[PDB]
């Protein structure tokens, strides 16, 4: 599908957030999100970080991944089957395809 | 002699027997200060002298470690080495009292 | 009474019993009692001051060549004159068998660290320190792990809410993630499953 | 002057007379029960309380025989246990598979007694009897069928509410604790039976279906509808009151409560 | 009864003063290295305040235990452990104001 | 029992010596592994052509939830509410009130995939076999608020798939 | 008076403006059982709990509503909260009075 | 899937993959299966069961205790020493 | 939907052998009857 | 470019488990364990179900034990695949990865098939095992298992001789055989330094009495020996699968004791006691006698250890979870002083650690 995992945000755009988040970890996450080039995206994944999921009630989790970054598509699962993920990202492409900054920019 | 050694940290030591005699003698001597009071001197000497009796009894090594009932006597010499510093601790800990202190009985009552 | 119930060997119960007696006599300056859990698990007690000397011998041969801590657990209980209740598993190899010494401790009394005696206990001192109040003396470096930085209050204190007292969230006006009191949604629904009628006549304490 | 008696092992200087049940209650060990209830009256039905005498071959109802003369009693004796399983299978031989819908489902005593003692395999293999409902008033939701004839409720009515409108009827199976004749039973202590009823055979209509026992928090306090000041356990399913129950207190309500307050 | 550190008060108070010296002097380095834009004074004042927070503790061992828990934080800021977020955390700056006046609270919410 | 990996040691025989030396200078095992990946170039690729093809699953597989009806057209759920009582994530929340007919029913059965862990305890728990962990596994969505299913949503899922689910349960229940 | 308030990270608000409420729990009256009745526990006072604007969930603010702790003796409990420096409302154990019973008294006349 | 390639492939491999071709499953187990019927279980006899016997959790007993210090002679091992293991028999070295 | 005939007590399960609601016994003939969850009333 | 001291800081994924476990009944606590050493999801469950059965004094019907060992072993293969592979990927081998995760996916087809989930299969139960496995399975496992060995072998041809790979990992990072024991290293990290110990042979817990297999001792204690131990243990597990396939008795799989094991659905829907025990097993859950224990089993990374204390209530009071990785990672900095910075990366991998297990 052309997607290829390449480390170092500066050479990457969309971000997967697989797996449970924790308190100490969060600031690093916000750092990495900030250092990405526009047009950056992210993808919450699993019941993991959609909102704590299984670990919704503990002192160290940070509920949703939503509460530190502006998520795009969600891919519910625990773990989501990798294929359901695949449907996830294809859905992400079917959301980029509806992007239209140029049509709007001319309009404004 | 014995090629290898088995355990990576273990270092092959030819002619254990001498070193063994220094072992058990240092044993009995360093524990020789134990007042007859504590039963430690009793048991530990009990086995010690038995094993050492096998030491004199068994100049050969190949069946010797079939005699000490411990794989690679080469390690257990260091076991005894542990017992040496053990005895070095035994009297720093002094001869044994019939219990220091007792915990309040309100505790130690499981369940809750 | 065969297919379901476990057979429970008498033999092991014997050997552990006698061995418990064996250590009980060898060093009784401190062994409060050498109870054998009936499913073959020996476990002697220790006066809290007595930790190092016992464990020390516990590595030292007689039979107690119980090398390697399996763990350094810290059971809590709100009652008792001293709440926290530390526990040490141990394993001997050549005689392949496990024992479990344990003590007790005040919220405030500093029991000594046992890192030197069992060798691989450096991480645990830090653990129990940051999961509890209890302090270990002669420990090279207690410090937080399994937490955030500040965070403060020890968890696992048997009290202390699981939801804690705080939360992080990113805040654009200051452009930074920040702490803030829990504001928790949905609330931890708390069932009270526990039920009347004691199931266990074989235990059950005297009414007193 | 008070007799010595042995609960299974230890001696106990028990009060003169007083039922074996009360003896073990005094040592705190708890016999399985249904029909008996203090603050009500003793009865020989529902022989789930059977216990074995230290020597006498056959078991006797725990709440029946008063203790005397240095008796010993093995509550945990195996023959006692076989007795209890014996009875429990009979009780469960007809009580309808209603646990998920029966509103008593969270804490019905019959469930817990079934867990602690009753044999787990079924070995009844026929057809349960089942019976039509008997409408009774604005409050109580009688269902019967789940009825087990611990007469209890009648012993409630004749001996406390004082009304004797309801009562047992018929013999053998088909005997019913429902009152004959359609007539409604209204009384000021009609509400407390919803508490007293052993199972789900009688449960409050207004509260019905609304909630489940493991859910609700159970605050303690006192009634205000009366200045009588009876103690209570209010029960709330998170941010909202569900149902009221009496909380026992010797000076006032003692396990009972009014009805307007309920 | 085993003391943690210092016997009796005052012996422990000196510890805490030492700690204040360490924190105070370190603070400008904290503002510099972390690029914190807090007024350089403010951190100092806030330090003094945090030092006022337990300025009534009076138990023997508890205070030294307090400087144990006090070491680790400067221990972290000096090692650049924690971060801008983590160290800015103390100022509670995002919080909505909460007056302690009875009536003020009274209008706002159901309160305790 | 115990086995020595390694421990075996090379021969000093000159034919063998020249062999190892020639091995070092001329990279035999290197070209061996290189020949190995050459060999895997010629095997048929394992990829499935998703979406157009989709991976194998099982009758027991767990996915999207969906309350479902009697054939009569009546709903199955009866608010024994223990689905709430057994879910470890406690995702479920239920608030029953009586039917006008007097039958037990939910008012706002709801669930949130945000917390659900798809363990399938609910699938086991239901006495009337109402809630069922449906075969569907794809319902990734744009907005968090959509995850938090309402009762009506579950019913609609139960409507969409009913022949399918009934097929799985038909194929599976005997093993239960 | 072994106060440990500084050691616990608990915010001052909840060692102050709320109270524990020690008691031995009452029997659920629907039950005839007695087991759960015994042994002291240390429930805290309730605070506010509103409703989620969405979905109607009982969203809640207070840090520690659900907390509860068993005990073997009341004195231990009071002393416990004292170690914490806690405000408290100790309540009496209220064991039922023993009662006379007689199957034959039903047949006086 | 052709002789022109498979021969070269196997020779490049030095393993001859065609005997296995494990990197795909050409024809494994059929999916639809006959109904299970499935085993009954040991205690299902109605004629003789008593939970008072079959129970296990009721056999739980308070720990055996020794000393309770709170309230010749000979030396002895916790257990007899285990023997040294035999060396693998069929494949002594790897 | 229409009520099944009876005289008198009879089974219900919701029609799903180990798939319906757990078996119960409705107990009416000429009277309207039941029920569990299955509406399978026995008015006849 | 040399390290002077690596300073690990775990807790970056401390989800906070043990506090949560205490509030949830036994049956509801089980999934946490999959969520632990998630690469080795079955063996954790088996560790727990043992840990309860001892307290509960109850023994699984034998067939269940054969499954429990069987999937214990397929999981043995999962963790070893993941370990050897990603340890290779860390040092850039890239390829073997893709050659193996095909297989690993075929194994998840099995978790898929019996449990209904591709992984995190909450399938092992304290009472024994959940649903019985489908008829069509065992031949399918057979057909795979016979052909797997060529795959592992070809892997070995890309690695074990590949002298580049040898040079990178052969003199690092040796640990003294006794010094291991002082740090309480477990599983392969012990055997690499040549000590004989192994829990399946030593203190067998299941039908390991009835299976025969060769434990592979290492020698030098370098990462390389540990690697060969990984491979050889894979082959040995592959031996176990044969025996378990050849002696897999008919019988029930859940324990008969309905007080602990929920009734089968066909039964609970048609008899009272069945439905009641069903109901209470899911509402309140089963009680356990009050008590305490430490079970441990040969999890692929090392012994996995459960210390738990029933209060007698249906909610376990405390459930400290030994994590074998935790000790290893503790021992790392001693093992890795003065080594080149790449080598510390490889040596993290020989530790085969998984942080989800460390942070518990
Ligand atoms: C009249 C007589 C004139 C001369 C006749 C004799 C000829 C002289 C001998 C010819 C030798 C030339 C070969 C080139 C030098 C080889 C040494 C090289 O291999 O160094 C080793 C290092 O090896 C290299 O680094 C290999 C890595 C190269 C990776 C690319 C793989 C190449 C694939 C094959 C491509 C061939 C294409 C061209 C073929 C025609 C270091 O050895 P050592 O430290 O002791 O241990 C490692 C041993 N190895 C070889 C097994 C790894
Ligand atoms: C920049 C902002 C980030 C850092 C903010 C400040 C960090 C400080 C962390 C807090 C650490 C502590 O406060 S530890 C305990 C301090 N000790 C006390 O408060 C003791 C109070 N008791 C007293 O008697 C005090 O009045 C005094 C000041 C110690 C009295 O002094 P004596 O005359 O010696
Ligand atoms: S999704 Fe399943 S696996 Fe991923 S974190 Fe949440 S629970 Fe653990
Ligand atoms: S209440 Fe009646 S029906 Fe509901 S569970 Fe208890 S016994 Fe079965
Ligand atoms: S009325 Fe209440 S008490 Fe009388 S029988 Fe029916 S259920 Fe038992
Ligand atoms: S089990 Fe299924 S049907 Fe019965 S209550 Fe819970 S959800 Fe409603
Ligand atoms: S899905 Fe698994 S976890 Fe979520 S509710 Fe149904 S059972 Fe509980
Ligand atoms: S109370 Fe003893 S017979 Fe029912």
């Amino acid at each position: 599908f052309g997607v290829v995992f390449r480390a170092s945000p500066r050479q990457s755009d969309v971000m997967i957030v697989a797996g449970t988040l924790t308190n100490k970890m969060a600031p690093a996450l916000r750092k990495v999100y900030d250092q990405m080039p526009e047009p950056r995206y992210v993808v919450s994944m699993g019941s993991c970080a959609n909102g704590g999921g299984y670990y919704h009630y503990s002192y160290s989790v940070v509920r949703g991944c939503d509460r530190i970054v502006p998520v795009d598509i969600y891919v519910p699962g625990c773990p989501p089957t990798a294929e359901a993920l695949l449907y996830g990202i294809l859905q992400l492409q079917r959301k980029i395809k509806r992007e239209k900054r140029l049509r709007i920019w001319y309009r404004r | 002699l014995k090629k290898t050694t088995g355990l990576v940290g273990l270092a092959v030591c030819e002619t254990p027997h001498e070193r063994l005699k220094i072992l058990y003698t240092k044993i009995l001597d360093v524990l020789g200060q134990i007042p007859k009071n504590a039963a430690y001197r009793k048991y530990t000497e009990q086995i010690t002298n038995e094993k050492l009796g096998m030491v004199k009894a068994e100049p050969d090594v190949k069946k010797l470690e079939e005699q000490l009932q411990g794989g690679q006597i080469e390690e257990v010499i260091l076991q005894a080495e542990n017992e040496l510093s053990l005895a070095r601790k035994m009297l720093r800990w002094k001869p044994w009292e019939p219990l220091v202190e007792e915990p309040p009985a309100n505790q130690w009552k499981w369940p809750i | 009474t065969r297919p379901t119930i476990r057979p429970r060997n008498d033999v092991v119960h014997k050997q552990l019993s006698a061995f418990g007696q064996y250590v009980a006599e060898i060093l009784p300056k401190y062994v409060q009692q050498v109870q054998v859990s009936c499913f073959n698990e020996l476990e002697i007690f220790i006066h809290p001051d007595g930790v190092i000397p016992v464990l020390t011998f516990l590595r030292d041969h007689t039979n107690a060549q119980f090398k390697s801590l399996a763990d350094l657990t810290a059971v809590d209980v709100p009652t008792r004159q001293n709440r926290f209740e530390i526990v040490y598993n141990l394993l001997s190899l050549r005689f392949n068998s496990r024992i479990r010494v344990k003590t007790y401790t005040d919220e405030l009394t500093p029991i000594e660290s046992s890192v030197t005696v069992y060798k691989a206990a450096n991480w645990y001192e830090r653990e129990i320190w940051d999961m509890f109040g209890v302090f270990f003396a002669n420990h090279p470096d207690l410090r937080r792990i399994l937490t955030d930085y500040g965070f403060e209050g020890h968890p696992f204190r048997k009290d202390f809410p699981l939801s804690g007292y705080v939360e992080l969230r990113y805040d654009d006006e200051v452009k930074r993630v920040v702490a803030e009191p829990v504001e928790l949604a949905q609330e931890f629904r708390k069932f009270d499953l526990n039920s009347p009628w004691e199931a266990f006549p074989a235990y059950r304490q005297p009414p007193e | 002057n008070l007799i010595e008696v042995f609960v299974d092992g230890q001696s106990v200087m028990v009060e003169p007379g007083t039922t074996v049940l009360q003896a073990c209650e005094k040592v705190g060990m708890q016999i399985p029960r249904f029909c008996y209830h203090e603050r009500l009256s003793v009865a020989g039905n529902c022989r789930m309380c059977l216990v074995e005498i230290e020597k006498a071959p056959k078991v006797v109802a725990a709440c029946a025989m008063p203790v005397m003369k240095g008796w010993n009693i093995l509550t945990n004796s195996e023959k006692s246990k076989k007795a209890r399983e014996g009875v429990m299978e009979f009780l469960l031989a007809n009580h309808p598979l209603d646990c998920p819908i029966c509103d008593q489902g969270g804490e019905c005593d019959l469930q817990d007694q079934s867990m602690m003692f009753g044999s787990d395999r079924s070995r009844f293999l026929e057809g349960k009897r089942a019976v039509e409902d008997k409408n009774i008033g604005p409050l109580v939701k009688t269902i019967m069928t789940r009825c087990i004839q611990c007469t209890r409720c009648i012993r409630f009515a004749s001996e406390i509410a004082g009304v004797d409108d309801l009562g047992t009827t018929g013999r053998g199976n088909d005997m019913q604790v429902g009152t004959y004749i359609e007539k409604m039973f209204m009384s000021e202590l009609s509400g407390n039976i919803i508490d007293i009823c052993p199972v789900g055979a009688l449960t409050s209509k207004p509260y019905a279906f609304t909630a489940r026992p493991w859910e609700t928090r159970k605050t303690e306090s006192i009634d205000v509808m009366d200045a009588v000041g009876s103690n209570i356990v209010v029960s709330t399913r998170t941010g909202e009151v569900m149902r009221i129950l009496p909380r026992m207190h010797e000076d006032i309500n003692e396990e009972w409560i009014s009805d307007k307050t309920r | 009864v085993k003391p943690i550190f210092s016997r009796d008060m005052n012996e422990a108070k000196r510890r805490v003063r030492e700690l204040y010296r360490a924190w105070y002097r370190e603070v400008p380095n904290t503002v510099h290295l972390f690029q914190l834009d807090i007024s350089v004074k403010q951190g100092r004042d806030k330090v003094r305040e945090m030092f006022m927070k337990n300025a009534h503790v009076t138990d023997p061992r508890v205070v030294d235990l307090l400087v144990i828990k006090g070491k680790m934080e400067l221990e972290e800021t000096i090692n650049v452990w924690k971060q801008r977020t983590h160290i800015m955390r103390f100022f509670h700056e995002t919080e909505a104001p909460r007056p302690t006046d009875f009536l003020s609270k009274f209008y706002v919410g159901h309160d305790p | 029992t115990y086995k020595f990996v390694n421990m075996r040691e090379p021969s000093m025989d000159m034919k063998s010596v020249t062999d190892r030396a020639a091995q070092t200078l001329l990279w035999t095992e290197l070209v061996r592994g290189l020949g190995m990946t050459l060999s895997y170039l010629f095997r048929e690729p394992a990829t499935i052509n998703y979406p157009f093809e989709k991976g194998p699953l099982s009758p027991r597989f767990r996915g999207e939830h969906a309350l479902r009806r009697y054939p009569s057209g009546e709903e199955r759920c009866i608010a024994c509410k223990l689905c709430e009582a057994v879910c470890p994530a406690q995702a479920i929340t239920i608030e029953a009130e009586p039917r006008a007919d007097g039958s037990r029913r939910t008012t706002r059965y709801d669930i949130d995939m945000t917390k659900c862990i798809y363990c399938g305890f609910c699938q086991e728990a239901c006495p009337v076999d109402a809630i069922v962990e449906g075969p569907n596994f794809e319902f990734s969505t744009e907005t968090h608020e959509e995850l938090l299913y309402n009762k009506e949503k579950l019913l609609n899922n139960g409507d969409k798939w009913e022949a399918e689910i009934a097929a799985n349960i038909q194929a599976d229940y005997l093993y239960r | 008076k072994l106060d440990i308030t500084t050691l616990t990270g608990v915010p001052e608000e909840h060692i102050k403006t709320r109270k524990v409420r020690i008691f031995v729990p009452a029997r659920n009256n629907m039950q005839s059982g007695v087991n759960n009745t015994k042994k002291w526990k240390m429930e805290f006072d309730t605070r506010e709990r509103w409703e989620n604007p969405l979905m109607g969930w009982s969203s809640t603010a207070d840090p520690l509503s659900n907390l509860v702790l068993t005990f073997s003796t009341k004195e231990d409990a009071v002393a416990f909260a004292e170690k914490n420096g806690w405000s408290f409302d100790v309540e009496e154990r209220k064991v039922p009075k023993p009662k006379s019973k007689s199957y034959g008294a039903n047949f006086s006349w | 899937a052709t002789r022109v390639i498979q021969l070269l492939r196997n020779w490049a491999s030095g393993r001859d993959l065609q005997a296995k071709l494990q990197l795909r499953y050409q024809e494994i187990s059929k999916r639809t299966q006959p109904p299970p019927k499935l085993p009954v279980g040991p205690s299902h006899k109605l004629s003789n069961n008593y939970y008072c016997t079959r129970d296990g959790r009721r056999e739980a007993m308070p720990p055996s205790i020794v000393m309770s210090s709170q309230k010749e002679k000979k030396a002895v091992t916790p257990a007899p020493p285990i023997k040294r293991w035999e060396l693998s028999k069929d494949q002594p070295y790897l | 939907p229409v009520s099944e005939v009876g005289s008198r007590v009879i089974s219900c399960d919701g029609g799903g052998g180990a798939l319906g609601h757990p078996r119960v016994y409705i107990n009416l003939d000429k009277e309207t009857k039941t029920g569990t969850c299955g509406y399978c009333g026995l008015q006849f | 470019e040399m390290v002077r001291k690596c300073d690990p800081h775990i807790g970056l994924l401390h989800r906070g488990t043990e506090k949560l476990i205490e509030y949830k009944t036994y049956l509801q606590a089980l999934p946490y364990f999959d969520r632990l050493d998630y690469v080795s999801m079955m063996c954790n469950e088996q560790a727990y179900s043992l840990a309860v059965e001892k307290l509960l004094n109850i023994q699984p019907p034998p067939r269940a034990q054969w499954i429990r060992v069987l999937f214990g072993e397929i999981t043995r293969l999962l963790n070893h695949i993941m370990a050897v592979t990603t340890h290779a990927l860390d040092i850039g081998a890239m390829t073997p990865f893709f050659w193996m995760f095909e297989e690993r996916e075929k194994m998840f087809e099995f978790y898929e098939r019996v449990s209904g989930a591709r992984m995190h299969a909450a399938y092992i139960r304290p009472g024994g095992v959940h649903q019985d496995l489908p008829l069509g399975l065992l031949d399918d496992i057979y057909e795979f298992s016979k052909n797997f060995s060529f795959r592992i072998d070809e892997l070995e041809e890309m690695l074990t001789n590949n002298r580049i790979w040898r040079n990178r990992t052969v003199d690092i990072g040796v640990v003294t055989a006794e010094d291991a024991l002082n740090y309480g290293f477990s599983g392969v990290m012990l055997r690499g330094s040549g000590i004989q110990w192994d829990l399946r042979k030593t203190q067998p817990y299941d039908v390991y009495d009835q299976v025969e297999f060769d434990v592979p001792i290492g020698s030098r204690g370098d990462c390389y020996d540990r690697y060969l131990c990984r491979v050889e243990e894979m082959r040995q597990s592959l031996r176990i699968i044969s025996q378990c396939l050849n002696k897999m008795p008919p019988g029930e799989i859940k324990v008969d004791d309905a007080k602990v094991s929920p009734p089968k659905r066909a039964e609970m829907k048609t008899s009272m006691e069945s439905l009641i025990h069903h109901f209470k097993l899911y509402t309140e859950g089963y009680q356990v006698p009050p008590g305490a224990t430490y079970t441990a089993i040969e999890a692929p990374k090392g012994e996995f250890g459960v210390y738990l204390v029933s209060d007698g209530s249906s909610r376990p009071y405390r459930c400290k979870i030994k994590a074998p990785g935790f000790a290893h990672l503790a021992g790392l900095d001693k093992m890795s002083k003065g080594h080149m910075l790449a080598d510390v990366v490889a040596i993290i991998g020989t530790q085969d650690i998984v942080f989800g297990e460390v942070d518990r």
